[PDB]
């Protein structure tokens, strides 16, 4: 935040409290729209019941959620039962508001944004790694190991993909050389759209964020199906609620920041509007994310760990240093864009023999 | 087989834009054919004579021994079959029955026949056993179908349309194809 | 097989069973409230047999509402059955005809007959 | 071909040979001689072992050598290495109170399952067997259903105001022993067949 | 807190848990090939509010028997029953699970009110999907206070809430 | 770890148990426990009339019930001599395979979505939908049909039948060819499905794992053309089968069965001539409805017939038919009386679950789910 201003902390509260009840909302009609989605993939079609869009039928869905008995399990942990859904939901919710949706002062006056640290992508990753902590604790204190160990392979693969994330988001951080959103972006708009210059760690970061519970390991697991997962399956009116909501919040915190550090954040280079294109392509990443949750199928855990851990995690590293060395030598700009055109016409070809 | 994760996402997205294939009940009639097996009905003669003689041979060929026929003896002056004996009491065990088709094949006077109703859905055993004044062709719903027709003031609305009633229904009033 | 109580006597049967029932350990045991009509229980009736599986209890038709006091006692017998430990409460739909001379069948034939039809039930719906 | 090697084998030692002129037959081999033979059985080319099914024949008209009859399918797949087809039966009477007989899951697999169905629908145990299990029956069910001193167990159908039925006493179905409602049953109601 | 105590909020709650119905299976028999049917693309039970499938049972408020209920069974499903939140229906599905049916024998249990309170009873062999539905929507108005019987009675909101569970 | 996989959860379809003996990711082995479906068929039967038993031959196998009403008929046919119109043959064929296309949808749906993608349940089961219409244009019902009879089907088609089928003939073929491409051609399925699932058939046959899972390791054993029993000797037939016995093969080779299957219902279909219904004999076939009014003795054996039924020798009869889960028969013991001494059923589902603990032994824990759903077990023919 060195050219930006600070809002007062007043604003920045009253900014807050609507950004998270804005996620509320955001995430109870993505819900809805997910729902549809997936019944037109599969010709059947959704909900044109309690609507007439369905855009009331989250409201029963809430009314349900409260007064469905709020239920303590015996054989669990008094304290950590109730605890951990809120873990979940606080070190969810937040992370969202350092995505700029405008150029300063597009919030009507102020800021578009809530808070703009210096050091972003680090807040990001802690607070991702809360998510993680709050899963498989919620898993332990169930007192139900069949739960546990779906806790487990849950904790466990985030985990891995949480290590790859700081490889994936390293490469860009040598172009730009600063840690906060809004220079990143900034970038973008000089130079433009830097997964061009970095495709491969671009994809590297994508895949993570599938394994983020979003789909396709799709063993994380849910207790259906499969060895039942973790950090549900003992909660039953509040708390299992909290636990889809902060889920979902994660989802669409990634399928926001994809476009802001590597392609397009809002900075159109046509029309430059502050929040429309940041939605429309936080639109277009879910619609594409729905089109894999409906048309793939699950990796077992196994082949999951294998392909993070063997072939994600060394390309990234492998992309950063060599985004390393042409940086320091700084020698053009142009040759990391040659580069990444060049993978991806390599990353393509390969697809169709 | 990489290409065939991307023909997978393009099949899907075909089938996305084509929108149709569904049937919104109830708001649009399920289409049920001729021969389908429902409620039963008791047909009567163009006389007006009821059909059911009481002779208990549709409950011979249950399977779970669900129809009571209590036959009586007709009354000359106001007769109500055409033979000497009639059927007093004339109940189905909804719970019981299994809907074979059995019954109306076994049916000298073609008085017990399968309809076309499906919408019995009931919340009390003892108000699932349907009775003769319950199943006559005369009548027009299921029971908490009627129910609700008084408790509410609005007529019957059945749930399904064919294209003709069989033969074996004659009588019997249902909605055709499209011919209202 | 022993036979307590009496017909259409609940509180009788019931504190004749609670005599003869005394320190018996329940928690093996196989209780059988045998009765008619599966959806009438406002006018129901009653009988019980109780296989320990070293020795057999009877109790005849005296319990359930049908009789006066007979629902509490009803209520009183299976929160009984209960506090001994019993886990497994069957009830069996017989005929009425059927009610009166199983219990002066033989006790291998009434024994074989009630456990082979009887089905599983919530003592909730007799408490 | 080894059916008929099965035959020209069991003929010789004097066994019985069933044949209904349906296609089916049956070579019924004493107890003693049950596991040898049908080990031997095995070694003359039976793959596959098709079924274990047993028999309580307590209410058959006619009488039986013994009250249970458990008879094992052996057959040959005719896809397999040397495939014939031959496919047979053989019955093994086993009296009430000697529910004994070897198994054949040391012979063929498929009897683990098979054999243990037996032991809980009839009282029938069946020796040498890994684990004799009930496997259908609850396991705090007393008894074994399908022998004929089992009782089916039915229960009243229910009406309106106290009419009931008891199925036993509704059906007009007769069984072979039941005489019937006239003095006597003969022709097509003693046992009926058409000359093709 | 039971979605009582005010004349507009208990009404809106009934709306709520109305069309909040949300389906747990227990699939038994053929009735259940019936109920997965009532999903496909000609009727879904997908559009009321019940699209979403748990199969804990801590997390649904209706449990649909759908099929035969044997007695070996009988304690397992009972214990899904006793561990659900609250707030639940139990809908029987099907002839075997309404009543006996034609397997009036050793084996089945012949009403499943036995061990679970039955909510609403729906014949067929197997009951139609659309039958499904007719039941479904008649919980709907049951939860609702719009339920009567054929003598008169309007029926409570909840089955399972007059029960003494032991 | 014994872990207890209970009945019915997590999410195991055909109510069922395991112990699943586990340490790790590996399964050590598998002890599955049954009966949870126990309804008393075998029982039942011995107390129910010869024609009240159809009702009841459905409901053990509900997917593929034709095949149960086939070899039910069949029995009973050989038992007392029925004679059987050809074009009574033809229409159990086409059934037969019809309700064999529906089965195996079912299969292959089930399977996918309990590991894998929930979509592809959709698009094959709302191809089920149009067949299942069909059914109730001739029999009133979805499943659990009463057509067949003693001596062929019960009563002749309608005119608006074999249109619908010809119209579902010509979109099928590129169905199943969709639903193929999407699956043979597997990037991550290959993966999944092509090492697992064990099936050497020296043990397959020594367990009896007869139900097409076992021509999935290459043995060519059809009950269709090993033992001819409906005519299908008159049938142009090509048989699938697997190289190695795994869930890929299996699932091709079930994909090829049923386009196999379509292109037999279009070979019945063109050879089809007009004619009878069933065997007329009196003692096996009530009087037609039309002289109920005329003759005296159809009286008498239409009410005789419909009570007491007929009376078949006293013998002993078995038959074997090919299901969608392999050999099937009811060994059928009658003592000349109205209702079977005792109906014995060869439960195909029954032998090829023995084999279940070989499968999935040393196989990963979340592929039990698949290799369970790939064995294709229906619980109604196991506990039964
Ligand atoms: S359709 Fe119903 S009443 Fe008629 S014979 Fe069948 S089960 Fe019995
Ligand atoms: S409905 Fe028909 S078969 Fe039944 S008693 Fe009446 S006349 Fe006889
Ligand atoms: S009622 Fe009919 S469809 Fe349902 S489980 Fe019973 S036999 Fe199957």
């Amino acid at each position: 935040t060195w050219s930006y201003p600070v809002d007062p902390y007043w604003m920045v509260a009253l900014k807050a409290l609507l950004v998270v009840v804005g996620l509320l909302t955001a995430f109870a009609f993505m819900t809805l729209i997910e729902r549809r989605l997936l019944a037109r993939f599969q010709v059947r079609m959704g909900p044109n019941r309690v609507g007439p869009f369905g855009l009331l039928q989250p409201l029963a869905d809430a009314i349900k959620s409260i007064f469905k008995e709020d239920i303590v399990v015996a054989q669990a942990d008094r304290f950590l039962f109730v605890l951990a859904p809120l873990i979940s939901v606080v070190f969810a919710l937040l992370a969202f508001g350092l995505i700029p949706f405008g150029p300063p002062g597009s919030f009507f006056g102020y800021q578009p944004w809530v808070i703009n640290l210096d050091l972003g992508i680090l807040y990001l990753f802690a607070v991702s790694e809360l998510a993680v902590y709050g899963i498989f604790l919620s898993g332990w204190a169930s007192g139900s190991k069949y739960s546990l160990l779906g806790s487990l392979r849950s904790s466990a693969s985030l985990i891995s993909y949480e290590l790859g994330l700081g490889l994936a988001l390293l490469a860009p951080v040598l172009l730009v050389g600063s840690l906060n959103l809004n220079d990143i972006v900034n970038w973008q708009k000089e130079h433009g759209w830097l997964f061009l210059y970095a495709f491969p760690a671009f994809l590297v970061y994508l895949i993570a964020s599938m394994a983020e519970a979003a789909r396709t390991p799709f063993d994380l697991p849910e207790a259906e199906q499969e060895l039942v997962g973790g950090y549900h399956t003992e909660y039953s009116s509040i708390k299992w609620a909290l636990f889809q909501m902060a889920e979902y919040i994660h989802f669409i915190t990634a399928s926001a920041l994809i476009p802001t550090l590597f392609l397009g954040g809002w900075t159109m280079p046509v029309l430059e509007v502050p929040y429309l294109w940041m939605f429309l392509k936080i639109a277009f990443f879910l619609f594409f994310f729905i089109w894999i949750r409906a048309t793939w199928f699950r990796l077992r855990y196994d082949q999951l760990l294998r392909f993070g851990w063997g072939f994600l995690f060394p390309l990234a590293l492998l992309w950063f240093l060599v985004t390393a060395l042409v940086v320091a030598l700084d020698l053009p700009r142009t040759y990391l864009l040659y580069l990444s055109a060049l993978s991806f016409l390599v990353l393509l070809g390969a697809v169709l023999y | 087989t990489l290409k065939a994760l991307a023909q997978s996402l393009g099949i899907t997205l075909k089938y996305l834009f084509s929108k149709p294939v569904t049937v919104p009940y109830p708001d649009a009639p399920v289409a049920l054919k001729p021969r389908f097996h429902g409620r039963h009905v008791l047909t009567r003669h163009p006389n007006g004579l009821e059909k059911c003689i009481g002779c208990s041979l549709c409950a011979a060929a249950c399977p779970a021994y669900a129809i009571y026929v209590e036959p009586a003896e007709n009354d000359p002056e106001n007769p109500v079959s055409a033979g000497e004996r009639y059927a007093k009491v004339y109940e189905i065990n909804m719970l019981r029955c299994i809907f074979c088709g059995l019954c109306e094949e076994a049916c000298p006077t073609g008085a017990i026949v399968l309809g076309y109703d499906f919408e019995m859905a009931d919340y009390e055993y003892s108000d699932l056993v349907y009775g003769k004044e319950d199943m006559l062709v005369d009548v027009v719903g299921t029971k908490p179908q009627r129910r609700e027709a008084k408790r509410t003031g609005k007529p019957v609305k059945v749930g399904y349309v064919v294209p003709y009633v069989r033969p074996e229904l004659e009588g019997f009033k249902a909605p055709t194809e499209g011919g209202k | 097989m022993v036979r307590v109580g009496m017909r259409a006597a609940p509180r009788v049967s019931l504190e004749a069973l609670k005599a003869a029932l005394g320190g018996l350990k329940l928690s093996e045991a196989k209780v059988y409230l045998i009765t008619d009509w599966q959806d009438k229980r406002d006018q129901a009736r009653y009988a019980l047999l109780l296989h320990t599986g070293k020795k057999d209890l009877l109790v005849p038709d005296a319990f359930g509402p049908a009789f006066p006091g007979g629902e509490e006692a009803l209520s009183e017998l299976v929160g009984l059955l209960l506090a001994q430990g019993a886990r497994r409460f069957y009830e069996a739909v017989v005929s009425p005809g059927e009610m009166t001379a199983l219990l002066d069948l033989p006790p291998e034939e009434l024994l074989k007959r009630v456990m082979a039809i009887a089905n599983p039930t919530d003592p909730g719906i007799y408490l | 071909m080894r059916l008929e090697r099965v035959l020209e084998e069991a003929r010789a030692k004097g066994y019985p040979i069933e044949d209904n002129g349906l296609g089916n037959l049956w070579v019924v081999l004493p107890r003693e001689r049950f596991k040898e033979e049908m080990a031997h059985y095995k070694a003359m080319g039976f793959n596959f072992l098709a079924d274990i099914v047993g028999l309580d024949y307590l209410t058959y008209p006619d009488p039986r050598p013994e009250r249970f009859a458990v008879v094992y399918e052996l057959v040959s797949l005719p896809g397999w290495k040397d495939g014939d087809g031959s496919r047979f039966f053989v019955r093994v009477y086993v009296p009430e109170e000697d529910p004994r007989l070897p198994t054949v899951t040391d012979l063929w697999g498929s009897a683990n399952f098979l054999e243990r169905e037996v032991y809980d629908l009839f009282g029938i145990v069946f020796e040498g067997h890994p684990d004799l299990r009930k496997i259908l029956t609850p396991e705090d069910l007393e008894g074994h259903p399908l022998r004929k001193d089992y009782p089916l167990g039915e229960t009243p159908t229910l009406f309106r105001e106290g009419r009931y039925i008891i199925p036993a006493e509704f059906r007009a179905a007769l069984t072979g022993k039941d005489p019937g409602l006239t003095f006597y049953k003969g022709g097509s109601r003693k046992g009926y067949r058409s000359l093709w | 807190r039971e979605g009582i105590l005010f004349t507009t909020l208990e009404k809106l709650v009934a709306w709520g848990r109305s069309n909040s119905l949300w389906p747990a299976t227990f699939g038994l028999a053929c009735c259940a090939i019936e109920m997965m049917a009532s999903t496909d693309a000609r009727n879904d039970l997908a559009r009321f509010g019940s699209e979403v499938f748990r199969a804990s049972p801590r997390q649904a408020d209706v449990m649909i028997v759908a099929g035969r209920l044997s007695k070996k069974m009988a304690p397992v499903m009972r214990r899904v029953w006793e561990q659900m939140p609250d707030p639940k229906w139990v809908i029987s599905m099907g002839a075997c699970a309404s009543s006996g049916g034609m397997f009036n024998n050793y084996a089945i249990v012949q009403n499943v009110d036995s061990v679970v309170p039955v909510d609403v009873y729906v014949p067929g062999c197997p009951p139609r999907p659309e039958a499904l539905i007719y039941a479904v929507m008649q919980l709907q108005k049951k939860v609702r206070g719009q339920a009567y019987n054929e003598r008169g009675e309007r029926l409570p909101p909840v089955a399972a809430w007059k029960r003494t569970r032991g | 770890m014994t872990l207890n996989v209970g009945p019915q959860h997590p999410s195991t379809h055909g109510v069922l148990r395991l112990m699943v003996t586990l340490s790790g990711e590996e399964v050590l082995e598998v002890v599955p426990h049954i009966g949870y479906l126990h309804t008393g068929f075998e029982k039942t039967m011995e107390h129910r009339t010869y024609l009240q038993n159809i009702t009841y031959t459905p409901r053990m196998d509900y997917l593929h019930s034709f095949a149960h009403d086939l070899a039910y008929a069949l029995a009973v046919e050989k038992l007392l001599g029925a004679v059987v119109p050809p074009r009574a043959e033809t229409i159990r064929v086409i059934l037969n395979e019809l309700s064999r296309l529906a089965s195996h949808l079912v299969f292959l749906g089930t399977g996918l979505l309990d590991l894998g993608a929930l979509t592809p349940f959709f698009y094959a089961f709302r191809e089920r939908e149009t067949i299942l219409d069909l059914f109730e244009w001739v029999t009133g019902q979805r499943f659990h049909h009463n057509y067949i009879r003693i001596g062929g089907v019960k009563e002749d088609l309608p005119e608006e039948f074999v249109p619908e089928l010809k119209k579902l003939l010509e979109v099928l073929p590129h169905r199943i060819d969709e639903y193929e491409a999407l699956f043979a051609e597997s990037p991550i399925f290959y993966e999944r499905a092509r090492g697992v699932g064990v099936i050497p058939p020296e043990v397959a046959i020594d367990l009896g794992l007869t139900g097409g899972s076992l021509r999935a390791s290459g043995v060519n054993y059809d009950v269709r053309k090993a033992y001819p029993y409906s005519g299908y000797e008159t049938y142009t037939f090509d048989v699938p089968l697997g190289e190695r016995g795994d869930v890929f093969d299996r699932m091709l080779v079930r994909i090829r069965e049923m386009r196999e299957s379509v292109k037999i219902i279009k070979q019945a279909l063109e050879r089809l001539e007009p004619g009878p219904v069933r065997d007329p004999n009196p003692q096996i076939t009530p009087p037609p409805r039309h002289l109920l009014e005329t003759s005296m003795e159809a009286v008498i054996y239409h009410f005789k017939h419909y009570t007491e039924g007929f009376h078949p020798p006293k013998g002993e009869v078995y038959v074997p038919t090919e299901s969608a889960r392999g050999e099937l028969g009811y060994y059928i013991v009658s003592d000349g009386g109205s209702m079977p001494y005792r109906v014995k059923v060869r439960a195909p589902s029954f032998v090829n679950l023995q084999s279940l603990p070989y499968a999935c032994k040393g196989e990963q824990v979340p592929d039990m789910v698949a290799i369970i759903a790939s064995l294709d077990p229906v619980m109604g023919d196991v506990d039964r």
